[PDB]
């Protein structure tokens, strides 16, 4: 149920989250659910 | 030394001290002049 | 000889003089290289080992570490002159008094010109690595720790400042060797930081000229050790310890593919213990405003200070670790206590201390609130250099050790009169 | 100034430039620019701020910045620059071609401020336009 507009925005602010290489970029949020492990954290010798 | 395989580990803080005049001056040697100090350890066993 | 300033009393146009001078040395190798000369401290080292490992040449944690670093630094220096500069020797960034901030010399990341136009390079904020047969043909960096600007009430000092007092304290060369490595192996670390190309490791550490920056207060606070015990009237011209490692011969700088003659003049280590006939004098021997006479009556009247000291042993790594130190409660109330490093390579002989290391940790306690001689317990944990930590039984157990006042007494065995009948003899 | 948005949001923009004040007293220049570099480690790999330099594929040099004394000076109630009161008489008159005559020198002002005397740096606008606080400035200007 989506419209030309609208979905125009949707779709343009998606990709310009893909192409960014920033602290909040598409890549680096994407990363926390899988590789590289981060948690329970870093300091810990075991990382998963 | 007296070491057996069920021995919890153990590290010296500083060295043991050997005396070493009476040979050297024995041999006429001076403590500065180019000479050697062999060890060769033995265990109970019998392997060098 | 070459009069020895501190970076920040310097003017521009000895700073403008010495930067141009160090750029048109590093912008060359053929033999004359400045990789070349960082080279030999660090990989690729020259020095293989006796058993053709193919180990560093840098000496740490060994007798000869003041003594060859010193003999490094009086190199390069000298190296610099020949190209014609003959003002100012290698100056020293003294850390003593409460930092807060990099010397001016180390801040620009790409100098300006004075006159104004083309900038070029700031050498001294960083250099490059170009070595082709590992492939690293990129720049260095300076992975700064904000945690080196303690500016704490007066009174007491940084604690660089008190541990580095207490190490020119002691009154033993053997002693002073352990006493000070770990003072020297403080801003490498510090300043080194996460990236791996940095002063962190020893690979390439001295590729930075913070090394020397470094080094050359550790030879003015290794001078004014030695008048020190001059004056307070024990023999130091020669060591009673490490003797047959003072006979070994200095290395690689016997050799002669090394174009600096001084070096070959002065290889042997027992010459270099006196600082003259180098060719470079400090024009201050006082600390941070305190000069002999008032450093000389602090430390004695604290050697009659009440302590609680922490002994550790330690060997190489092949890795810098940090050590946080802990103190506890027995068995829970138990608070921070401290900070060690310890610095190690992928290259480096395996290297072990003849003498225990003491640490303070007195204020710790203090703040536990037990008794100086009461009771408490120790433990450490290791972190490696990328901040994680790591399974901390390599190193052995911590131990605890009370430094009582001069003049103390045991208390009085018992005497007895009959020993009741209780006894057996 | 608008021009340089559509670059930015199609190369992965998140906000468009912000407008510096320089009205209010200035310490010092804004510690974004002040800063050198930062490590975050998701790269491994220390990043310096481009906030500071720039280079040039022609010169291969780069720009210098410099502050001047005359920069920090404040007015009779300590908060407002001197500027403050010039920038009021540009906005108090009334035709457009007085204004623009009354505010070109104004935002020239700041040029010759932090340029100082380099032949490299925003004192001269042959090569202004490759130090970013150059955008942020003459975006306050459109905000004037
Ligand atoms: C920090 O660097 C050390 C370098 O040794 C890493 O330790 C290695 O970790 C891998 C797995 O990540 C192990 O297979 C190796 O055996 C470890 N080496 C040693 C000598 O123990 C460590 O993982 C790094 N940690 C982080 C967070 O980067």
């Amino acid at each position: 149920s989506l419209t030309i507009g609208e979905r125009r925005s949707l779709v343009l602010a998606l990709q310009s989250l893909e192409e960014d290489s920033s602290a909040t970029g598409f890549q680096a949020l994407a990363s926390f659910h899988a590789v590289p492990p981060l948690c329970p954290y870093p300091e810990a010798n075991q990382r998963y | 030394v007296l070491g057996g395989e069920k021995e919890m580990p153990w590290n010296f803080d500083r060295l043991v001290k050997v005396e070493i005049t009476d040979a050297l001056n024995k041999k006429g040697l001076k403590y500065d002049d180019e000479y050697d100090v062999v060890l060769s350890i033995k265990d109970v066993s019998g392997k060098d | 000889s070459l009069v020895r300033k501190n970076v920040d009393l310097l003017t521009d146009q000895e700073v403008l003089s010495l930067e141009s001078y160090l750029r048109e040395l590093e912008d060359d190798k053929t033999v004359n290289g400045y990789q070349n000369l960082a080279a030999f401290h660090g990989e690729p080292s020259m020095c293989t080992k006796d058993d053709g490992k193919r180990v560093a040449c840098c000496v740490h944690g060994m007798a000869t570490f003041p003594q060859w670093h010193r003999l490094y630094v009086v190199q390069l220096e000298q190296k610099l002159g020949k190209k014609g500069l003959a003002d100012i020797g290698v100056p020293y960034w003294d850390w003593t008094k409460p930092i807060t901030a990099l010397p001016r010399l180390v801040q620009e990341p790409i100098f300006k010109d004075p006159k104004g136009g083309l900038g070029q390079k700031n050498s001294w904020f960083s250099g490059e690595i170009n070595v082709d047969s590992m492939d690293v043909h990129t720049s260095t960096a300076r992975a700064v720790d904000d945690r080196l600007f303690q500016s704490v009430a007066p009174g007491e000092n940084t604690q660089l400042f008190e541990m580095v007092l207490d190490a020119l304290e002691e009154d033993d060369y053997c002693h002073f060797e352990v006493q000070f490595e770990v003072a020297h192996n403080h801003i490498h670390y510090l300043v080194g930081g996460r990236h791996d190309h940095s002063l962190s490791t020893l690979e390439w550490s001295a590729y930075d000229p913070l090394f020397f920056l470094h080094h050359s207060n550790v030879d003015r606070i290794f001078v004014i050790w030695q008048e020190l015990q001059k004056k307070r009237g024990k023999t130091y011209d020669h060591a009673d310890c490490s003797v047959e490692l003072f006979r070994k011969k200095l290395e690689p700088f016997d050799r002669d593919t090394n174009p600096i003659e001084l070096t070959r003049t002065y290889s042997t280590a027992k010459s270099l213990f006196s600082y003259r006939q180098l060719g470079y004098v400090y024009d201050d021997l006082s600390l941070n405003g305190l000069n002999i006479e008032q450093l000389y009556n602090l430390l004695e009247q604290r050697r009659a200070r009440e302590r609680a000291l922490a002994s550790f042993t330690l060997h190489g790594l092949g890795f810098s670790a940090n050590v946080r130190i802990k103190v506890c409660d027995h068995d829970s109330h138990c608070e921070f206590a401290g900070d060690i490093f310890i610095l190690g390579g992928a290259n480096e002989m395996p290297w072990e201390f003849n003498l225990p290391y003491h640490f303070d940790i007195s204020k710790a306690v203090e703040h536990l609130g037990k008794k100086l001689n009461g009771d408490y317990v120790v433990t450490a944990e290791l972190y490696s250099v990328n901040g994680t930590s790591l399974n901390p039984n390599l190193l052995p157990r911590p131990v605890g050790v009370y430094r009582p006042a001069k003049g103390f007494t045991d208390p009085k065995p018992s005497e007895s009169d009959v020993q009741s009948a209780n006894v057996v003899i | 100034t608008l021009q340089v948005e559509q670059a930015l949001l199609k190369h992965g923009s998140t906000v468009a430039l912000p407008y510096w004040d320089w009205t209010l007293p200035i310490s010092q220049l804004p510690s974004l620019f002040t800063e050198q570099t930062f490590y975050d480690a998701w790269k491994d790999e220390v990043l310096e701020n481009p906030f500071a330099r720039g280079y040039i594929k022609e010169s291969k040099g780069y720009t210098v910045r410099d502050p001047q004394p005359e920069l920090f000076k404040l007015s009779a109630d300590g908060k407002h620059s001197v500027l403050f009161d010039e920038v009021l008489l540009v906005l108090e008159q009334t035709d457009y071609c007085d204004f623009e005559v009354q505010f070109e020198v104004t935002h020239n002002a700041i040029h010759y401020l932090v340029g100082g005397h380099q032949s490299y740096s925003l004192s001269s606008l042959h090569y202004s336009s490759y130090d970013p606080i150059f955008f942020t400035h003459h975006t306050f200007v459109d905000k004037i």
